[PDB]
């Protein structure tokens, strides 16, 4: 198996930029290298074959070059429809192998999250379960950290999170984390807090509530 | 026009078998190789093998020798992937993709030059359940956030809208998360003017087709 490596998994860029994506192979593949584009919707098309030949109908802003073990794909004047994930793939031998993919995102100014905490509803509590939700809204870049604290005890292992794709209008990200407790555990404690750090925040942001107030 | 159209999504229980079909139109199936590619959620692409479309001979990548079978149905212009004895780890999207046959001096791309749209296979023992919908009530302490917590449903997906689709600005509906129960949960939020909280009604509309579950849940400041 020849290993294909795309060192940069995520790449931020602005419309109009020239963008380059690198790919390295674990041995000389003699330019037997293809590039594929996968849209956010999941659909795949070939862009370049044999290192630098554009496939039919692929616009001229795409190009590729390289040899030996080092290859690259270049977009000369990035457009909105080019925001996607790019994979390289060798066909020097079987099995055909792919790189890990390089996902483009749009660059923008740093934006701090707006933080909100939500207690469990009385209706859920009647059922025996308490879900506490922390919302980190409209921040940039994607990297953010948060900590759940219950009566000042850091909680690790009882929450799940998910993150939106980059917003089409303001280029930000949002994140939601849910802390799950049994009703009996939820009622054993008073202060529920979500504490957030982000490179846009000059100091951490804590939102909290007191159960029953 | 060259098209590869795959069969639709499949939900299976462990140990079952699934057959994924890939219908070729706008070109002669029998003139090109046919490849199968797997993408697990998180999105690595992995080549599973190919089937010689002229002879019918399949070739499997080593990680896919065993439970996988490539087949042809030439009279239907269709190529097929069968996965036997499904495991939860088989949960993935499977693509078929054609490649022009290689011969010395050819001018064609030796690439997978046209891809099917992918077939998503989900493997789980969970049974179908509609969600509970709970309020994420706006804090009583500018811009306010409120939302709905759509908890404990199976399978994906649910659709969420706000005020029957009249409210779209500031809405974020998050990817579902799979809980250790095997059930999914997701949240949908929207940010609104704090001043609107006493006068505007906010309702999240939740639809879970697999269970025929529809819920219109008003989200209001708690008293």
């Amino acid at each position: 198996d020849i290993q294909m490596t795309q060192t940069t998994s995520s790449l931020s860029a602005s419309l109009g930029d020239r963008v380059t994506i690198s790919c390295s192979s674990s041995q000389d593949i003699s330019n037997y290298l293809n590039w594929y584009q996968q849209k956010p919707d999941g659909t795949v098309k070939v862009l370049i074959y044999y290192t630098s030949t554009l496939h039919l109908g692929v616009p001229s802003r795409f190009s590729g070059s390289g040899s030996g073990t080092d290859y690259s794909l270049t977009i000369s004047n990035l457009e909105l429809e080019d925001i996607a994930t790019y994979y390289c793939q060798q066909y020097y031998n079987l099995p055909w192998t792919f790189g890990g993919g390089t996902k483009l995102e749009i660059k923008r100014t740093v934006a701090a999250p707006s933080v909100f905490i939500f207690p469990p509803s009385d209706e859920q509590l009647k059922s025996g379960t308490a879900s506490v939700v922390c919302l980190l809204n409209n921040f940039y870049p994607r990297e953010a950290k948060y900590q759940w604290k219950v009566d000042n005890a850091l909680q690790s292992g009882n929450s799940q999170e998910s993150v939106t794709e980059q917003d089409s209008k303001d280029s930000t990200y949002s994140l939601s984390s849910t802390l799950t407790l049994s009703k009996a555990d939820y009622e054993k404690h008073k202060v529920y807090a979500c504490e957030v750090t982000h490179q846009g925040l000059s100091s951490p942001v804590t939102k909290s509530f007191n159960r029953g107030e | 026009q060259i098209q590869l159209v795959q069969s639709g999504p499949e939900l299976k229980k462990p140990g079952e078998t699934v057959k994924i079909s890939c219908k070729a139109s706008g070109f002669t199936l029998t003139n090109y190789g046919m490849n199968w590619v797997r993408q697990t959620p998180g999105k690595g692409l992995k080549w599973m093998g190919w089937i010689n479309t002229d002879t019918g001979e399949p070739t499997y990548a080593d990680d896919f020798k065993g439970r996988f079978a490539f087949s042809l149905e030439t009279s239907a212009s269709t190529a097929s992937l069968q996965i036997n004895n499904l495991k939860n780890a088989d949960t993935a999207t499977y693509f078929c993709a054609r490649n022009p046959p290689y011969y010395y001096g050819t001018n064609n791309a030796e690439a997978m030059d046209y891809w099917g749209q992918g077939t998503a296979v989900t493997v789980s023992s969970a049974s179908t359940k509609g969600p509970s919908v709970f309020p994420l009530a706006p804090s009583s302490k500018g811009t306010a956030a409120l939302g709905c917590l759509v908890k404990d449903y199976f399978p994906e997906p649910v659709t969420v809208s706000w005020n029957s689709g009249a409210l779209t600005s500031g809405v974020h509906t998050f990817p579902a998360v799979l809980q250790s129960s095997g059930l999914y949960s997701l949240s949908s939020v929207v940010t609104v003017p704090s001043s609107s909280l006493g006068t505007q009604t906010y309702i999240c509309n939740v639809n879970h087709k697999p269970s025929n579950t529809k819920v219109d849940k008003r989200v209001e400041p708690k008293s």
